[PDB]
RNA sequence: AAAAGGUAUUGUU
RNA sequence: UAUUAUAUUUAUUCAUAUAAUUAAUAGGAUAAUAUUUGUAGUUUUUGAUACCAUGAUAAGGAUUAUAAAUUGAAAGUGUUAAUAUCAUAAUCAAAAUUUAUUAUUUAUAUUAAAUAUGUAUGUGUAGAUAAAAUAAGAAAUUA
C-alpha cells in the first residue's frame, strides 16, 4: 500500500500532552479533516451557562457589587461605538441574553393567563398562591415549564368546580383580565425583574402580539413548552424573536464563495499565509475613492 | 453631534445646522423655550 | 563543535543514518553492505582483531 | 462501564464518542444513574 | 526673544500661577460644555421672556458635569506605561518583563555599557594637519596600496 | 433555565438506548444540519 | 475644476454635488498580472484532455 | 524541520515567536551585554 | 549590575591623543606609569581598521571562549551560558480565569524579577547551594530542570 | 488639563510659580474677587513687561 | 520659575513629591497594616552612598541628589 | 540545551470546553469558514457599519507580517483621530486653511 | 571535570529532523565581538619590574 | 445612545439608577423618541463648506483624479475681473493641449 | 431555495 | 412575483536541457617576543543514490451585494522531516524537438556587436474548439 507509518509524538517540555494529543493524532485516518473548537476561560462559561457556585462573603462581594447587569451589558455594547472599539454582535448578544434572561417565567405566565380556560378566581389568594409558588419555581429552575403548567391547571381550587363554572360561564372561557393582572402582580411581587415596568410590558406585549395569530390561543402540547424537540425561537409562542421574524436575501457573485474573506468581514480567527492564498486583509482597499 | 472622525465631517456644516435648528423651532410650540433653543442656535456658531 | 561541546558532531542527516543503523541493527541484521573509503584495513585487519561470527 | 461509539458529524468526519454509564449513589437513600455520550472520557463522565 | 525660561517651547510668556483647591481631587467639570462657553456674561434683552426654573426639572449641565477622575481611566497601558525620556536606570523596575514593561528609550546606564564594551576605530577621528601627499601617498607600499 | 432541554452542549440529549448506541442521530439529520 | 470652484465659491458646491462633478469614479484597470495574456483580463487558453 | 535546519538569525517566525522577541513589542535593547570587559583574554596569537 | 560604567570615560583617551598629535605635544613625552594605563586603554578601546577587518574571526571568538573556559567563567558568555531557569510572572488575583500565555522571551539576568531578600532564605551563596539540574527519570508534565 | 486638548502648559502640575511672590493682598486663601484682581494685575504686570 | 527651588528642586531629596518623615508603624487598615513596624535606624551603622535608613527627609530611603557638582 | 529557552512558566490551556456559540462545527454540508467571527460578521451592516478596525488615524496600524490582519504598533493603546490634528482642527487639517494641495501651492506662490 | 561545559545539544534525536527547533544559538545583537586586550601574569610582572 | 451615556456622570448614574428605568431612558432617550416618533427630524440636505482660497494669490487649488494613479491633476482656478476668458492646461493654451 | 432509498458502516472503485 | 440583465464581442497553424569522486579547525604590523617561520597517529563501515526510501504551500467562477468593500478557495500541484541495501550520472559556456495544457511580428522603406530561426502568398477559408460583463461605454425567458 506504500503503507504510511506515523510514530506517536510523545510529550515534551515544549509540546505538552494535551496539544500533542488533540492537535496531533498518530492514526492518519483523520488527517486533513477540519478545524475543531473548544472553549476555555470565559468562552466555556459563556456557552455552558454554568452559574458561579456561590459562597459567603467573597461570592457575595462579587455578587453584590454587581449592580444593574442589564444596564452594564448595555454600556458594554454601546461602548463599541467609541473610537478604540467596534460595535460587536457578541456584545449585542450578551445584551440580548441579559435582557431575555427571564424568558421562561414570561412565556409561562403568558401561557397561564391566556391558554387556561376558566382558571378559577386567580385574584383569589388561593389560586394566586398556586400561581406565585409555581412561577417562583419556574424561575429558579426547580420546575419545568410543562410540569409547572400542569401543576397550575391541576392545583386544587373549589369543590363542584364544573358546577360553579356552568353558572358563571356560557362557553366556559372566562375573562382574562383577572388572569393578566394576577400574573403582572406575580412578577412584580416576586422580583423577577430589576426594573419593574418590564415585567408588565413583556407580559402585555407578548399577549398583544399573539392576539394576531390564527388559533391565537391554542398550543400543541408538545411544542407548547419545553420538551425534546422544539420550535426555532422565531417560531416560539410568547417569545421575543417571533416579531423578529424575517429572512435573508442573497445575490452571490460569479465568484462569491471564493471571496469568503475579501469583504469588510470581522475576523475572530485571522488568516495567515499558510491558508491564505492571496488574501490581503479586511482593511485594504484596492479601488480607493478620493475624499477629504 | 459633533464630528469625531473625518466621516462625520462630511455630513457637517453650520449652515446645514440652520435647517435643523429650524426643524427644532418650527416643531417647538412655546416662545419661553423657543427662547432657549434660539439661545443655543446663536451660541453654537450656527450660520443664521 | 570542539569549542562549545567537546566532540565534532555529525550532520543531523548523518546522525539520522547512524540512529537508524543503531536500531535496524538492533532488531535485525544481515542487510548491510561494507562500502568504505579505504579497504586495506578491513580486507587486512591488524595483527589481532578476529571478528565475531554472529547468530 | 465506559465504551466507545463512532459519531459521524459528516460522511467524511467521524469522532470517537465515548459512552459512559455510571451510577451516583449514596446508600443513605438516594441514588441515580446516568449514561452519556460525549467525545472524551472526562466529558462523557461529567455528562453522565 | 526675551526668553523667560531656558526650556519650554514658548519661553516668552510667564508662568501664570493658578488657584489652589483644598478639594484637590474634588473638582467638577461639565462636559457638554467643558470650556464654559454656555454662560451669560451679560444680561440680555431676551432675558425677559424666560420661563422660570419651573419644569426645568433636570438642568442638563448639572447632570453632565463630572468629577475630574472620571474622564480618563488608568488602564493597564497606564500601569505598564513607558517613559518619555531616557531613564538614568531601571534597576528598580521589578515590573520589567514579567509584568509587561519595555522602556521607550534605552537607559543611560546600558548605553554606557554598550559604548564601553567595545573599542573605537582609529579611522573615526580624521585628524589632519599636513595636507594631501601629492606624490608618495598614492604610490605608497604595494601592500598598503590604494587599490 | 438558560437553554432548551432537548439539546446538550454536545448535540441532542440522548434519551433512550437507540440514541446512546447510535449517536450519529444526535448530531446529523441531513445535508442541512446546524447546531 | 469642480473642487476648485467649490473652494472659491462654496454655495456652488450644491449644484456641483448634485451634478456629481465632485464624484470620484472608484475605478481602475485590472492590475498587471502575468496570468493574463494581455495582463488585464484574458486567462490563457484552457484545454481539456 | 529538515536536515538543512532552520536558521535562528534570519527567520522571522523564530525571531518573533513567544520564545524570542516579536516586532510589535518595542524591540528595545533587553540587557546590555558587557562581555569583553568582565575579563578580557590576553593577546595570544597563533602566528608569532 | 551590568558593569562598572565610567570605564567608558576611558574612550576619549585616544581622541585625547589625536588632539595631542595635533597640538604638538609628543605622547612619548609623558610619564611611563601614566602611559601604562594609556597603553592599556589603547588596547582596550582602540583598534586599527586592519585589526577590525579580522578581529571578528571565528577562532578569535573561540579563543576568547576557551580562555574564559579555562579561567572558569562562562556566565557572561553568549554560547557557553545555559540559563535553564526561566522566570515566571506575577499571577493576578483580579483575573484568575485567563490561561495566561506569552508574547515574548528574554534571557534577562536573574536580579530583575527575583524573590526578594526576605522572601528567599538567608544567604544562599554559602549555606544552601542551589542547583537546577535535570532529572534522569522521565518527566512528561513538570519541568526538565528541577 | 481636564478639557479638550490642554495646551502644553497644562500638563505641568500646580507648582507655586513665583508670580505669587509679591501679592500682599491675598494671604493664604484669596477671598472673593481677590483672585480675579490678582489675575487682572498679572495682566497689568504683563502689559508692564 | 519654581518657588524656593534652592530648597525644593535642588536640596529637598525627594523632589518635593515624596514624604519621608514617617514610620513603618502598623495601622489597622488592610493597607497600612501590611507594613511592619521597623526597629529604628541602627545607631552606629555605616550605610551606603545611595541608601539611607529613612528617619528624616535629609536621610531618606534612597538619596536623590547626586554627589556630582 | 539550546532547546531550553523554548520552555515555559504556566500550565497549559486545557481542552476542557465545548465549541463556543455558533462556532462552525462541521455538520454534513456546511461550507465552513473557520476564520470569520460567527456573530460579529452576520450582525447586519445597517447597524455595525463597514468598520473592520477602529476609525483612527491609519498610521496607528501596522500591517502584520504573515497574518492577513492589521495590528497597532502600540499594543492596542489608541489615540483618536483628534490626537492627530491641532485642537478643533477643521477636518483634522494641519492648518485649518487649505487641504493637501491647497497648502503646497499657497506655499509655492 | 568542568561544570559549565554542560550539554547545549540534546541527545542526538529525531526531534532535530522532525521539529523546527534551532540547532544553534541565535546570534545576539547587543553583544560585542570578542577581542583580546589583556596582559598575562608574566607580562604584568615585566611592566612592574 | 453611546453619547447620551457619556454625557452622564457618576452622580447622575447613581441617582437615575434608583428608579431602575430612568437610566435606560437616559441612554436610549433618542431611541425612545425614535421608535415612538414616526418622523425623521434628519434629512440633512447637502454639506455646504467655507471658501478656502489663497488669500494673497486669488487662486483656488482643487484636486482631481482619474484611474487614481495615471491621471492626477489640480486646478489653480483664479478670479478674473477683466472678462478675458482663458483656460490653461500644463502651462499651455487649452485648445492646443486638448487637441 | 423546500419531499425522499442502501445488503455500506469513511460506506458504489 | 419582488431585493432587476449573458447573446454579444473579441480568438485558434505553437518547439527547445549537459562531458562522474559532496567527509575537518587551523588567528600575521602600528599588540611587552611560541618558527605553533611550514599545528603530518592511513586504512571498521553502508540510505536521499542511475534505486524503494510516508507526511507539508497550486489550477480550477455559477447565488452571503452595495455601501465608507477586492471578480480568486485547503483538500495540494515535482524537488521538503523516521521503509533502505543495483550501479558516482548535475550547468564553469556553445549543447540532440514528441513534449497536450501555446496568443506570431500581415506588403512604402527587412542583418552593426556575447550569434540569434529559410519558410506555410492564396475567397479570414473543415470539424470542434478559446476568452471576457473589473476604465471603459453591452441590456431582459430565476433555480
Amino acid at each position: 500500500a506504500k503503507r504510511r507509518v506515523i510514530v506517536p509524538i510523545h510529550p515534551t517540555p515544549n509540546y505538552p500532552a494535551h496539544f500533542i494529543k488533540a492537535s496531533f493524532t498518530t492514526d492518519p485516518l483523520k488527517e486533513k479533516q477540519k478545524a475543531r473548537f473548544s472553549s476555555g476561560g470565559e468562552a466555556m462559561r459563556e456557552v455552558q451557562m454554568i452559574p458561579k457556585n456561590l459562597e459567603g462573603e467573597r461570592s457575595r462581594r462579587e455578587l453584590m457589587s454587581r449592580g444593574d447587569t442589564e444596564f452594564e451589558a448595555l454600556v458594554e455594547f454601546i461602548q463599541g461605538a467609541s473610537y478604540d472599539q467596534l460595535i460587536s454582535g457578541r456584545r449585542f448578544k450578551k445584551v440580548y441574553d441579559k435582557l431575555s434572561e427571564n424568558d421562561d417565567t414570561f412565556v409561562w405566565l403568558c401561557h397561564t393567563a391566556m391558554s387556561v380556560l376558566n382558571p378559577g378566581d386567580v385574584r383569589s389568594r388561593l389560586v394566586y398562591n398556586h400561581l406565585r409558588t409555581l412561577a417562583e419555581a419556574v424561575a429558579n429552575g426547580e420546575m419545568t415549564l410543562r410540569t409547572a403548567f400542569r401543576f397550575y391547571e391541576s392545583a386544587v381550587r373549589s369543590p363542584a368546580y364544573r358546577e360553579i363554572a356552568k353558572r358563571q360561564m356560557e362557553g366556559g372561557a372566562a375573562t382574562r383580565l383577572a388572569g393578566i393582572s394576577a400574573a403582572a402582580d406575580v412578577m412584580r411581587r416576586m422580583g423577577l425583574t430589576r426594573r419593574p415596568m418590564a415585567s408588565y410590558f413583556e407580559l402585555y406585549q407578548r399577549i398583544v402580539e399573539r392576539s394576531e395569530a390564527m388559533t391565537p390561543w391554542g398550543f400543541p402540547p408538545l411544542f407548547q413548552f419545553e420538551e425534546r424537540l422544539s420550535l426555532e425561537p422565531r417560531l416560539k409562542f410568547f417569545s421575543r424573536a417571533s416579531q423578529q421574524a424575517l429572512e435573508r436575501r442573497r445575490r452571490g457573485h460569479i465568484m462569491s464563495a471564493y471571496t469568503t474573506l475579501q469583504g469588510r468581514r470581522i475576523f475572530w480567527i485571522p488568516p495567515t499565509w499558510n491558508r491564505a492564498g492571496r488574501f490581503l486583509g479586511p482593511h485594504v482597499t484596492l479601488y480607493p475613492g478620493m475624499t477629504p | 453631534l459633533e464630528p469625531r472622525t473625518p466621516r462625520d465631517w462630511l455630513q457637517f456644516s453650520y449652515r446645514n445646522l440652520a435647517y435643523a435648528y429650524n426643524g427644532a423651532l418650527r416643531a417647538c410650540q412655546s416662545f419661553p423655550e423657543m427662547l432657549v433653543c434660539y439661545k443655543e442656535m446663536k451660541q453654537r456658531g450656527v450660520k443664521v | 563543535d570542539m569549542t562549545v561541546h567537546g566532540t565534532s558532531l555529525p550532520s543531523t542527516y548523518r546522525m539520522h543514518k547512524d540512529i537508524n543503523k543503531a536500531q535496524r541493527n538492533d532488531r535485525k541484521l544481515s542487510g548491510n553492505r561494507f562500502r568504505v573509503l579505504c579497504s586495506s584495513g578491513a580486507k587486512k585487519p591488524p595483527s589481532g582483531w578476529e571478528p565475531i561470527p554472529d547468530a | 462501564a465506559y465504551d466507545m461509539r463512532v459519531v459521524k458529524f459528516s460522511p467524511k468526519d467521524h469522532r470517537q464518542w465515548i459512552y459512559c454509564v455510571l451510577y451516583v449513589g449514596s446508600g443513605k437513600g438516594i441514588a441515580g444513574w446516568g449514561r452519556a455520550v460525549a467525545p472524551s472520557t472526562q466529558e462523557a463522565k461529567k455528562e453522565a | 526673544i526675551w526668553q523667560r525660561r531656558y526650556h519650554g517651547p514658548e519661553r516668552t510668556v510667564g508662568d501664570e500661577s493658578r488657584r489652589f483647591s483644598p478639594a484637590s481631587l474634588r473638582r467638577y467639570i461639565d462636559v457638554s460644555d467643558p470650556f464654559n462657553e454656555k454662560k451669560s456674561k451679560g444680561e440680555h434683552f431676551l432675558d425677559k421672556y424666560e420661563a422660570a426654573r419651573t419644569s426645568e426639572v433636570a438642568a442638563g449641565k448639572y447632570r453632565t458635569t463630572k468629577q475630574i477622575t472620571e474622564i480618563d481611566q488608568w488602564t493597564r497601558f497606564d500601569v505598564s506605561r513607558a517613559d518619555n525620556f531616557r531613564p538614568l536606570s531601571i534597576s528598580h523596575r521589578r515590573d520589567y518583563i514579567r509584568l509587561g514593561y519595555m522602556h521607550r528609550y534605552t537607559p543611560w546606564e546600558w548605553i554606557a555599557v554598550q559604548e564601553a564594551d567595545q573599542p573605537l576605530i582609529a579611522e573615526q577621528i580624521r585628524q589632519d594637519n599636513i595636507g594631501t601627499s601629492y606624490f608618495f601617498s598614492l604610490n605608497r607600499y604595494w601592500r598598503y596600496k590604494a587599490r | 433555565r438558560q437553554h432548551d432541554s432537548g439539546v446538550n452542549q454536545y448535540g441532542l440529549k440522548p434519551v433512550n438506548a437507540y440514541d446512546f448506541i447510535n449517536p450519529t442521530n444526535l448530531v446529523n439529520f441531513g445535508r442541512g444540519t446546524s447546531f | 475644476i469642480a473642487n476648485a470652484l467649490v473652494k472659491l465659491l462654496p454655495l456652488t458646491r450644491i449644484p456641483l454635488k448634485k451634478s456629481g462633478l465632485l464624484s470620484v469614479d472608484r475605478r481602475r484597470e485590472r492590475g498587471q498580472f502575468p496570468g493574463y495574456l494581455d495582463g488585464k483580463k484574458v486567462k490563457r487558453k484552457f484545454a481539456k484532455r | 524541520v529538515g536536515y538543512t535546519p532552520v536558521n535562528p538569525d534570519t527567520s522571522p517566525m523564530l525571531a518573533y515567536s513567544q520564545y524570542h522577541w516579536h516586532y510589535n513589542l518595542p524591540q528595545g535593547m533587553e540587557r546590555p551585554h558587557g562581555v569583553n570587559r568582565t575579563m578580557t583574554a590576553p593577546y595570544q596569537s597563533a602566528h608569532s | 549590575r551590568f558593569g562598572n560604567i565610567n570605564v567608558v570615560e576611558k574612550k576619549k583617551i585616544p581622541l585625547v591623543l589625536a588632539q595631542m598629535d595635533d597640538l604638538g605635544i609628543p605622547r612619548a613625552h609623558l610619564s611611563r606609569p601614566l602611559m601604562d594605563e594609556v597603553e592599556d586603554a589603547l588596547r582596550k578601546f582602540h583598534i586599527y581598521k586592519s585589526r577590525y577587518y579580522e578581529w571578528g574571526r571565528a577562532v578569535k571568538q573561540f579563543n576568547f571562549i576557551e580562555f574564559r573556559r579555562r579561567n572558569g567563567w562562562m556566565y557572561d558568555l553568549h554560547l557557553m551560558k545555559n540559563t535553564t531557569k526561566q522566570v515566571g510572572p506575577l499571577r493576578d488575583f483580579n483575573q484568575p480565569d485567563a490561561t495566561q500565555a506569552p508574547v515574548a522571551t528574554v534571557e534577562i539576568p536573574a536580579f530583575f524579577n527575583e524573590r526578594p531578600a526576605w522572601e528567599q532564605p538567608p544567604l544562599e551563596e554559602t549555606l544552601y547551594v542551589t542547583e537546577s539540574r535535570e532529572r534522569y527519570d522521565d518527566v512528561r508534565s513538570g519541568d526538565i530542570y528541577e | 488639563y481636564f478639557k479638550p486638548f490642554p495646551g502644553f502648559r497644562d500638563f505641568r502640575l500646580n507648582r507655586m510659580y513665583r508670580d505669587v511672590e509679591g501679592f500682599s493682598l491675598m494671604k493664604q486663601r484669596p477671598e472673593f474677587l481677590e483672585w480675579e484682581l490678582f489675575t487682572r494685575y498679572r495682566a497689568h504686570h504683563q502689559q508692564r513687561r | 520659575q519654581l518657588q524656593s527651588r534652592e530648597r525644593l528642586i535642588l536640596g529637598t531629596h525627594g523632589a518635593g513629591v515624596v514624604q519621608h518623615a514617617s514610620v513603618s508603624q502598623p495601622l489597622s487598615v488592610n493597607f497600612q497594616s501590611s507594613v511592619t513596624v521597623a526597629a529604628p535606624a541602627a545607631d552606629l551603622f555605616r550605610t551606603k552612598v545611595h541608601e539611607g535608613t529613612g528617619t528624616s527627609g535629609k536621610d531618606p530611603y534612597l538619596r536623590t541628589l547626586p554627589n556630582q557638582e | 540545551y539550546y532547546w531550553s529557552r523554548y520552555r515555559m512558566p504556566t500550565q497549559m490551556p486545557k481542552f476542557d470546553g465545548p465549541a463556543p456559540i455558533a462556532a462552525p462545527q462541521n455538520m454534513n454540508s456546511t461550507k465552513t469558514n473557520e476564520f470569520i467571527d460567527p456573530i460579529d460578521d452576520k450582525f447586519p451592516l445597517s447597524i455595525r457599519g463597514p468598520l473592520v478596525r477602529p476609525d483612527v488615524p491609519e498610521d496607528q496600524y501596522v500591517d502584520s507580517w504573515y497574518v492577513c490582519t492589521s495590528m497597532t504598533h502600540h499594543l492596542g493603546d489608541y489615540r483618536p483621530w483628534s490626537a492627530s490634528a491641532p485642537p478643533n482642527a477643521y477636518r483634522f487639517r494641519p492648518y485649518n486653511e487649505f487641504d493637501a494641495k491647497g497648502r503646497e501651492y499657497v506655499e509655492y506662490m | 571535570m568542568l561544570s559549565q561545559n554542560v550539554a547545549k545539544t540534546t541527545v542526538p534525536s529525531y526531534y532535530m529532523i522532525r521539529t523546527n527547533l534551532p540547532q544553534r544559538k541565535p546570534q545576539n545583537q547587543w553583544e560585542g565581538v570578542y577581542y583580546f586586550g589583556g596582559i598575562t601574569k608574566r607580562q604584568r610582572h615585566l611592566i612592574l619590574l | 445612545m453611546f453619547e447620551n451615556y457619556k454625557l452622564m456622570s457618576r452622580a447622575t448614574l447613581i441617582a437615575d439608577s434608583a428608579d431602575s428605568y430612568s437610566h435606560f431612558y437616559t441612554v436610549l432617550k433618542d431611541f425612545a423618541r425614535k421608535v415612538a416618533g414616526e418622523d425623521s427630524r434628519h434629512q440633512i440636505g447637502v454639506r455646504i463648506d467655507e471658501p478656502e482660497v489663497d488669500a494673497e494669490t486669488g487662486i483656488a487649488v482643487g484636486r482631481g483624479c482619474a484611474d487614481g494613479e495615471k491621471y492626477q491633476f489640480t486646478a489653480l482656478l483664479r478670479e478674473n475681473r477683466d472678462h478675458n476668458g482663458a483656460i490653461t492646461i500644463m502651462g499651455k493654451p487649452m485648445a492646443l493641449v486638448l487637441d
